[PDB]
């Protein structure tokens, strides 16, 4: 049943449409008259779904659009391969990774910015880069600058390939509808040879590559004299006394003797001392079991061999008695609707990219990677905000699908149509909670402020005068504190250090040790709750009622993108589900903004530091026992007395930042005004300059026009968005750059 | 080869072609006049 | 209620009728335009002033008009 | 000596701060090996601020107290004391620029509007065109207030659209 | 329109039947009697708990039962401003306006009531 | 049309479970919308109000808190099935009132019948200005 | 800078003066709403048609320069 | 004259309680009242 279906040749390879800009879409094909156009031609130009009805050539340019997005990703990682072979210090890094900083960016000296190239350390001159790639290299074996450049010559030619890939299977080789529909198929060969297989390749390049070379480096030899990779892979001798399991020779293996592997697939839960991460062979032998894992897992689904099991089903077969037709019809909603997809795929992998923040800063799988506080800060803050982007565009997604591919045909007693009909009760009592969280947080805080203001110091709400202690989050602490003792008893020690223990440090800087939660954590946790609470409410606001309301009936036929209703039932401004999903981005800025400020203000007074012989002396003394509970504390102990740096980089190399603060402050200030006014205004005043310009005969052909009321919205969504993400870098980057 | 004529004729291309000359001039004069602020020969 | 104002420029095209959400407007007879059309409010106490009319005037300018003001409970679209 | 300045060679804090920006330069030098790339980058930082801050000066700049470097505005004033290279000439030049640049735009949108489409050709430059007029506009203030002269440059308020009162 | 198995159990029906706002037959006076009492014997515990003086022993008790007798007398000039708000115009007497009336003044009597009972109980 | 259909509520309502976004307080106080259509056969569309109903082979009465939602379930059914349907109003005391096709031809059409009202027979821009009219009462587009 | 912010604040003056002049001379009519005088002083817009009317009147004009003038004090 | 000690004791608790209190329903019966 599950077979290949190519069309040979569909689209012909002909430079004629890119003469002609608008050709995606019947309005645009017309030509230009308005500047808006430009505008619509830069805004339609991958909305697939409104420029052809056929599924089976929207799936094929989600196809080749896949493959140009894998290109342009190879494209990048080689750049920044190449960049570490040519432009770094990587080699000196490998040599004292505690002293110098990983720089991999150079710049010219045109006009005084040879500043940026400060002095990192090991005859260098660069920018201190924050990605952590020199951890990264250093954890895959990589020692000289030939492997970087033979890699980003791979990752080039991959990328070729990519896009060579996605002209072909556009243009040369189409897959039909029935290809892409082959879920179970897909399901199948992800989980077995996309994840399993990859999972598979990784544990067997850290077994016989990565674990030796790490090894050696750890023991503190030269890495010129590290012997290559290939004398490791091909001669058994040196993995053999490195690894005497090594000396079997794959017996064990096969003779279901897997615990003489235990030298170098261990269990040694914590961090290696000697570089503050992740044990190599614990790395491996956890993708080993990834690996298998996902190899059982893609033999789930029913392809062509009669075994397996069936989506459709398994869907069908989950039916309750209080939902009525369970999951029927999703079967063919997910099947059938792209954005459906989008939204689920969107949401998981946000809230995994939220995952990998939190289990990256808490366990450092890299060496020397939780030394540098500047990466550990800038990937935690990174990966966060991907994560608070994807799972906003999640629910755009759903929106979308809503709107466009909802059939309520397909959709009489099921999940959804039940969700829809009970829509109001959940937005009320969503509302309800939001509210209900904003009041017990932030008037909390507001009474902390007040009762400091007005000099009652036993009236606040601190680990001093009124304990609201995180009982459940300090038992499940020191629950995983004790899971090696009794539940975990082959764990050498614990899974992270964040629970308990002793301090590991690298350098005389605190690498890892145990992070205490008080008042001021819960406060802050309960925060961030209600925060997300809010966003959620806004996004799923826009989901459900994306199609109609008891405000307005016939919102389906407005479609997912327009501006408003008129002002007609007192006014309806801002009522479209892309409003909704504009105005929930500024809370999900809001919210992850406070996120990054909670961890950085933590790890700065509570985790990250020195050590010396009377204890550990953390950046900022540890006053998040004690400032945190207060907005005030907020503005002076975090704001103000952090952004020092920044204010103070001139004349330095980190100077660039700070001069990025100020451009994001420009930019988080330009948006205000689209955020406001606007349409007519701006039309009025383009009619004025356009009377000018025709007294002067220099009016346009194309006649201007102000930005549309969606159009107007989405550029100050976006500026504002750029401005705060770009004013929290440099902070964060000069502050921890700087003193870190 | 008159389809791509036609398509770097196109405003985003000829504005792309526009900025690398102008940036490309202004930072070669810059580098070969280095820190030029008083107009004096 | 609101006010709803056709005047002599409109071209009996009835799009503005189509265009209305809550059935104010309608097409009476007409000798002052080629289609033999002219639009017509008998039902304004039951508009809300969301201007859908305005946006499928083809005419310049705007041969229909709303003008908002006295809001009451089917005007400001209340189901409560 | 004008508006209570000293000149730059003559300064005090112009000297002050050429120092400190050369301590400043020596001690990032002095942590690297004299044949090393770094140590070069710095000794042409190094050579460019010394020339930077000599050619600054023996040309009639002046600074207050501070060892900025203050410009000269007013014209005449600029003319008498050897200052109309600071702002009077530097306007001159970007006047000359920004005529080229307009007058080029001109002549493409009236040369434009003659074909059938112009929002095309608009959309889709006319590259030789746009060349032809690129080299044929030095000579655009002659030309500008030539137009201006037979009307051509002017359009009559009653062919322009006017909003309603 | 949307019955659930929360809004339609007949154990949720007879715990909302009892109650004295949706009781069958009884005089607005009682019903306002009898939330005056629950409604200010709950209102005294956060206040004697954690208070401007819940630290000074003794004068944490009385504080917080004048604070909330204080908050009581708040209320009962609130529902009286909704009675006279509502219903100052023209079958279910509680609902009327002489019948809300009486329900306030019951409502401020348990009210104070309650707040005494509070004193009484948390002195001994 | 040639003669006002009657309302009668004990026409069978479309199959569908509960609603949320239904009949408010406002329908035993105020006035509720009652739209009513003859379905030649059983289909499933989507109500306004809510998630997707199935409407029963014959007369099917609906109720609505808005008579924007009966013409945006008119217009729906028009589109759709062209099912040409049409909704009354109700008052609390029970006065009946015919709403959409107040000729029977539907808006759309002329039917040589309809009085215009509410048309200015100058064209716009020719009103005076509010200087004219003040203290008066009168609106320069009411004249 | 004393004449930099001085330039600066004859900016904000101007652009205030702009924002207020425009709307105070386009109140009674415009290119876009020809009748702004028949919707009196105060009115929110006229709706998504001819591409967009929020902020037309000259009260929102009045608006956007109370912060224009708040920014310029 | 000179006001007694106890007057700012008494006069701030009116016009933060009780004249608020009387203004807010004088207001709140004016708003609602019909004819
Ligand atoms: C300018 C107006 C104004 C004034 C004069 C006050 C005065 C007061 N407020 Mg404040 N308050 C105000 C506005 C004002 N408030 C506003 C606008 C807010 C909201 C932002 C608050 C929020 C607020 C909180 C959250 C709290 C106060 C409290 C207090 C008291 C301070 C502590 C004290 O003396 O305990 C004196 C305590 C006594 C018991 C002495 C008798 C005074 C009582 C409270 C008034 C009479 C009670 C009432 C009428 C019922 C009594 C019936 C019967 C027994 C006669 C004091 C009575 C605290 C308080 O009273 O604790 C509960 C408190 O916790 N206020
Ligand atoms: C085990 C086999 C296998 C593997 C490994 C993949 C791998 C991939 N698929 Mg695919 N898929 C498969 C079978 C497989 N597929 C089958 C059988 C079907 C039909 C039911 C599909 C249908 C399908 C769709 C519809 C889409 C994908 C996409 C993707 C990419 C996901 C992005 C990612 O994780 O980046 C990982 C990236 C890398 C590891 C970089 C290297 C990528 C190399 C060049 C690919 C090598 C694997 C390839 C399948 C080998 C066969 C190709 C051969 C003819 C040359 C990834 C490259 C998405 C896509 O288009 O991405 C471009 C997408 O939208 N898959
Ligand atoms: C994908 C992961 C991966 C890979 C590539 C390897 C590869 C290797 N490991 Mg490793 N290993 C892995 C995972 C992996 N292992 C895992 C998960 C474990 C468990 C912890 C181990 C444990 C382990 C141990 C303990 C040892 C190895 C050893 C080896 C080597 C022996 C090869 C062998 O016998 O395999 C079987 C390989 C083949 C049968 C070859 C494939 C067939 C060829 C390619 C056919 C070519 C035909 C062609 C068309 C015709 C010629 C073409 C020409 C004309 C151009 C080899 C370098 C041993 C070693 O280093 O000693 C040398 C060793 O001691 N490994
Ligand atoms: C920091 C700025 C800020 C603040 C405080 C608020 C506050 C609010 N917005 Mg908003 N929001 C803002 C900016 C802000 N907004 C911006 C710029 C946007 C544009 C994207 C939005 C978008 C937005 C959406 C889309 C939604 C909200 C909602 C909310 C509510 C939050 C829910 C809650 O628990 O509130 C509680 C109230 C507060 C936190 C305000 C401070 C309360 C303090 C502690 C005073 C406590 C009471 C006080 C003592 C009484 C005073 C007495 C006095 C009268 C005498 C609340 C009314 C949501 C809503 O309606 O409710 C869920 C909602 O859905 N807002
Ligand atoms: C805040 C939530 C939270 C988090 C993040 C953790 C995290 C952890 N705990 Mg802890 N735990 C918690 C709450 C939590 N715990 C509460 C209790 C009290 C009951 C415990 C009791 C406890 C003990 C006793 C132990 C841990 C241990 C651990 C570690 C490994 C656990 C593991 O294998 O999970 C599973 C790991 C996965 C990756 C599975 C993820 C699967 C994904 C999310 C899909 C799941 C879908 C699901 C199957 C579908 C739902 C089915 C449902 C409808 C029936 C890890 C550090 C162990 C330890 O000490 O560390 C070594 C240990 O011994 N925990
Ligand atoms: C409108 C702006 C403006 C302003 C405020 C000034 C201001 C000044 N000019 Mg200038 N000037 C200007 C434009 C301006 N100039 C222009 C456009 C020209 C033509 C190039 C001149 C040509 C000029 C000459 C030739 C002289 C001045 C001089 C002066 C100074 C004294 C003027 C006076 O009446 O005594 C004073 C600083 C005189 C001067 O140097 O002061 C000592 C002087 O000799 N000006
Ligand atoms: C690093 C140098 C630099 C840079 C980047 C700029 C950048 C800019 N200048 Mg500035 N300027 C500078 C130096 C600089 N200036 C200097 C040194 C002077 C002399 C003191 C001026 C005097 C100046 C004026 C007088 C004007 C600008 C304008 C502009 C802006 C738009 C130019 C334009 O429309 O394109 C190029 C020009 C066109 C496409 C159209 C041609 C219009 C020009 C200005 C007319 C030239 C001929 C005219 C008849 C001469 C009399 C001018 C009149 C004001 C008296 C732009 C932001 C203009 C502006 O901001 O307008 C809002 C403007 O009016 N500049
Ligand atoms: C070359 C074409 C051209 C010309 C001759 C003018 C001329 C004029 N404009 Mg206009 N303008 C233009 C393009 C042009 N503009 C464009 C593309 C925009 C959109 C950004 C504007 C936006 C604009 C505004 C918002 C305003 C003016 C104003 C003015 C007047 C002041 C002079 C000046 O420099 O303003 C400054 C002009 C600018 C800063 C715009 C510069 C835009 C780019 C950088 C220049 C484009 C050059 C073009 C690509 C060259 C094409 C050559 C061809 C061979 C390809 C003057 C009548 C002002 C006015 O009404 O004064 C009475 C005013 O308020 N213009
Ligand atoms: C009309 C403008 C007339 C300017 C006359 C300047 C005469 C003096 C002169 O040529 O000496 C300087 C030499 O600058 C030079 O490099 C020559 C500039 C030539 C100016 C005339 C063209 C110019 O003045 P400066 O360079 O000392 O002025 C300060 C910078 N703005
Ligand atoms: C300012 C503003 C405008 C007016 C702005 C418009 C029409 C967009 C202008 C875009 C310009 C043309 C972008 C390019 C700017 C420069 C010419 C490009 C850089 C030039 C240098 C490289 C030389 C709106 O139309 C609007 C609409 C809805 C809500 C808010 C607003 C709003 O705030
Ligand atoms: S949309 Fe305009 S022109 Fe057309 S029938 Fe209505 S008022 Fe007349
Ligand atoms: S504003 Fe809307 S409801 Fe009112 S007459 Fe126009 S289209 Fe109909
Ligand atoms: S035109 Fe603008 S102000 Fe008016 S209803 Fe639409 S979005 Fe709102």
């Amino acid at each position: 049943k599950v077979k290949i279906a190519v069309d040979r040749n569909p689209v012909e390879t002909n430079f004629e449409k890119w003469a002609k800009p608008g050709h995606f879409s019947r309005a645009l094909a017309k030509g230009p008259n308005t500047t808006t156009w430009i505008w619509n031609l830069h805004a339609d130009a991958h909305d697939f779904d409104n420029h052809t009805s056929d599924l089976e050539e929207i799936s094929r340019k989600v196809f080749s659009a896949h493959f140009g997005q894998l290109g342009i990703i190879l494209i990048w990682l080689s750049g920044m391969y190449f960049h570490g072979a040519r432009f770094s210090n990587y080699e000196g890094w490998l040599s004292d990774p505690t002293h110098i900083k990983p720089s991999a960016q150079v710049v010219w000296p045109i006009v005084g910015q040879e500043i940026l190239n400060g002095d990192v350390g090991g005859g260098f001159q660069g920018i201190q880069i924050t990605s952590g790639f020199f951890q990264l290299w250093r954890a895959s074996g990589i020692t000289s600058e030939l492997q970087l450049y033979s890699t980003a010559i791979g990752g080039l030619v991959l990328a070729a390939a990519c896009f060579f890939a996605g002209w072909f299977h556009y243009h040369k080789a189409a897959p039909k509808l029935e290809w892409f529909q082959n879920v179970e198929s897909m399901l199948n060969h992800h989980l077995a040879g996309l994840l399993g297989l990859g999972s598979l390749a990784w544990a067997g390049h850290q077994i016989h590559v990565s674990l030796p070379v790490n090894k050696l480096l750890d023991a503190g030899v030269d890495p010129k004299e590290i012997p290559l990779p290939h004398e490791f892979l091909l001669n058994q001798s040196i993995i053999a006394d490195l690894y005497p399991s090594f000396s079997k020779g794959l017996a064990p293996f096969f003779t279901l003797n897997w615990a003489e592997y235990s030298d170098f697939l261990t269990f040694k839960g914590g961090l290696n001392p000697v570089t503050g991460g992740l044990w190599l062979s614990d790395t491996a032998h956890h993708h080993l079991a990834i690996a298998v894992l996902f190899l059982v897992a893609g033999h789930q689904y029913r392809t062509n061999w009669g075994i397996g099991h069936s989506i459709k089903d398994i869907l069908e077969s989950h039916k309750g008695p209080f939902t009525g037709n369970g999951h029927a019809g999703l079967y063919e909603i997910l099947t059938t609707s792209w954005h459906a997809q989008l939204a689920i795929n969107l949401a998981l992998f946000g809230s995994l990219s939220i995952i990998v923040a939190h289990h990256m800063y808490a366990m450092p799988p890299y060496p020397y990677l939780a030394t540098d506080y500047g990466t550990q800060l800038s990937l935690f803050t990174h990966h966060m905000w991907i994560g608070g982007f994807c799972v906003v565009g999640a629910g755009a997604h759903a929106a979308i699908f809503m709107v466009r591919d909802y059939d309520p045909t397909n959709n009489y007693n099921n999940l959804l149509d039940r969700v829809i009909r009970h829509r109001d009760a959940i937005i009320s009592h969503l509302n309800w909670v939001s509210i209900f969280l904003g009041f017990h947080s932030f008037g909390l805080y507001i009474h902390n402020d007040t009762m400091s203001a007005l000099g009652r110091p036993q009236d606040m709400f601190s680990d001093t005068a009124i304990q609201l202690q995180p009982v459940f989050a300090q038992w499940i602490q020191n629950t995983h504190f004790t899971a090696p003792q009794l539940t975990a008893p082959n764990a050498l020690a614990a899974t992270s250090l964040t629970w308990g223990g002793d301090v590991v440090a690298v350098g005389g800087k605190v690498a890892m040790m145990p992070i205490a939660l008080g008042t001021s954590d819960f406060l802050v946790h309960h925060i961030h709750a209600f925060t997300i609470h809010v966003t959620v409410l806004i996004l799923l606001k826009g989901v459900l009622f994306a199609r109609s309301s008891r405000l307005i009936p016939d919102k389906a036929n407005l479609g997912f993108r327009f501006p408003c209703d008129g002002p007609g039932r007192g006014g309806t401004c801002q009522v479209s589900a892309w409003d909704h999903v504009f105005l929930g981005l500024f809370w999900m800025y809001n919210s992850l903004s406070i996120v990054i400020f909670h961890f950085s203000w933590k790890m700065q007074s509570d985790v990250w530091g020195t050590v010396t012989d009377s204890g550990v002396s953390h950046i900022t003394g540890g006053n998040f026992a004690q400032s945190a509970n207060t907005i005030n504390g907020w503005l002076r102990d975090f704001l103000w007395a952090q952004s020092s740096q920044v204010i103070q980089s001139y004349g330095s190399a980190l100077s660039a930042y700070g001069l990025m603060f100020l451009g994001a402050h420009f930019v988080w200030a330009f948006s205000l005004m689209f955020l406001f006014s606007g349409r007519g205004y701006w039309q009025e005043l383009i009619e004025s300059i356009v009377w000018a310009h025709n007294k002067l005969r220099v009016a346009p052909s194309i006649q201007p026009r102000a930005l549309s009321i969606t159009q107007g919205r989405a550029v100050g969504v976006a500026h504002y968005l750029l401005g705060g993400i770009a004013t929290t870098w440099s902070f964060f980057l000069a502050r921890i750059i700087a003193v870190g | 080869m008159k389809d791509f004529t036609t398509y770097l004729s196109t405003a985003p291309v000829v504005g792309l072609g526009w900025a690398i000359f102008t940036s490309g001039l202004l930072i070669e004069i810059n580098r070969f006049f280095p820190d030029p602020l008083v107009f004096s020969f | 209620a609101h006010v709803v104002k056709i005047y002599d420029t409109c071209i009996g095209c009835t799009q503005c009728v189509r265009a209305c959400p809550l059935d104010v407007l309608e097409m009476v007879p007409w000798d002052g335009c080629k289609a033999a059309q002219m639009a017509s409010s008998p039902r304004t106490e039951d508009c809300v002033g969301c201007k859908r009319c305005e946006t499928a005037c083809p005419t310049d300018f705007l041969s229909v008009r709303v003008y908002l003001g006295n809001e009451s409970t089917r005007s400001l679209g209340l189901a409560y | 000596d004008v508006a209570g300045l000293t000149p730059c060679s003559e300064s005090k804090a112009y000297n002050k701060l050429e120092r400190k920006e050369l301590k400043t330069l020596e001690k990032r030098l002095k942590k690297y090996e004299p044949g090393s790339a770094p140590y070069l980058a710095l000794q042409a930082t190094k050579e460019r601020t010394q020339n930077r801050f000599k050619n600054y000066a023996k040309a009639g700049l002046l600074c207050g107290n501070d060892g900025l470097p203050h410009l000269i505005s007013d014209p005449g004033l600029a003319l008498r004391f050897n200052h109309a290279g600071e702002v009077f000439i530097p306007t001159f030049g970007f006047l000359y620029v920004a005529g080229y640049i307009g007058h080029v735009g001109r002549q493409y949108i009236i040369k434009s509007k003659e074909d059938a489409k112009p929002t095309d050709k608009e959309i889709i430059l006319d590259v030789p065109l746009a060349l032809q007029l690129a080299f044929q506009g030095w000579a655009w203030p002659l030309a500008a207030i030539q137009e201006l002269r037979n009307g051509s440059l002017l359009e009559k308020d009653e062919n322009i659209t006017v909003s309603p009162r | 329109m949307l019955e659930t198995p929360v809004t339609s159990a007949p154990i949720v029906a007879n715990y909302l039947s009892n109650l004295p706002a949706y009781r069958t037959g009884v005089a607005p006076n009682l019903r306002g009697v009898e939330i005056g009492l629950a409604h200010g014997f709950l209102l005294a515990g956060p206040f004697i708990k954690l208070g401007p003086l819940r630290n000074v022993p003794g004068a944490a008790e009385v504080v917080g039962c004048m604070s909330a007798a204080g908050l009581v007398l708040i209320l009962a000039l609130c529902l009286s401003l909704y009675g006279n708000a509502a219903f100052q115009s023209t079958s279910d007497p509680l609902m009327s306006s002489e019948g809300w009336a009486k329900f306030a003044g019951g409502f401020t009597v348990g009210g104070l009531s309650g707040v005494a009972w509070a004193y009484v109980l948390t002195q001994v | 049309p040639w003669k006002q259909p009657e309302l009668d509520p004990d026409t069978p309502s479309p199959i569908f479970g509960g609603s949320t976004g239904g009949l408010l307080r406002k329908a035993q106080v105020e006035e509720f919308y009652v739209t009513t259509w003859e379905s030649p056969k059983e289909q499933i569309f989507e109500m306004p109000t809510g998630g997707a109903a199935i409407m029963r082979k014959g007369p099917n009465l609906l109720k609505f808190a808005r008579k924007e939602q009966c013409l945006a379930l008119t217009t729906q059914l028009r589109t759709k099935f062209k099912m040409t349907p049409c909704f009354y109003r109700v008052y609390a005391d029970g006065k009946v009132e015919y709403l959409h096709p107040k000729d029977g031809v539907y808006p759309e059409k002329v039917n040589a019948g309809r009085v215009g009202v509410n048309q200015n027979m100058r064209s716009i821009g020719e009103n005076v200005d509010p200087i004219k009219v003040k203290f008066t009462g009168s609106q320069p587009f009411t004249i | 800078g004393d004449f930099l912010v001085h330039h600066a604040i004859a900016l904000g003056l101007h652009t205030t003066t702009l924002i207020l002049v425009k709307g105070a001379l386009d109140a009674r009519g415009s290119k876009l709403m020809p009748d702004k005088k028949d919707f009196g002083y105060s009115f929110p817009c006229d709706g998504p048609g001819r591409g967009g009317t929020c902020d037309i009147s000259a009260y929102d004009a009045f608006y956007l320069a109370v912060f224009w003038m708040l920014n310029t004090i | 004259f000179v006001p007694p000690a106890w007057a700012p004791s008494l006069f701030v608790p009116l016009t933060g309680l009780v004249l608020p209190a009387i203004g807010m329903a004088w207001a709140f019966t004016y708003i609602q009242k019909e004819k």
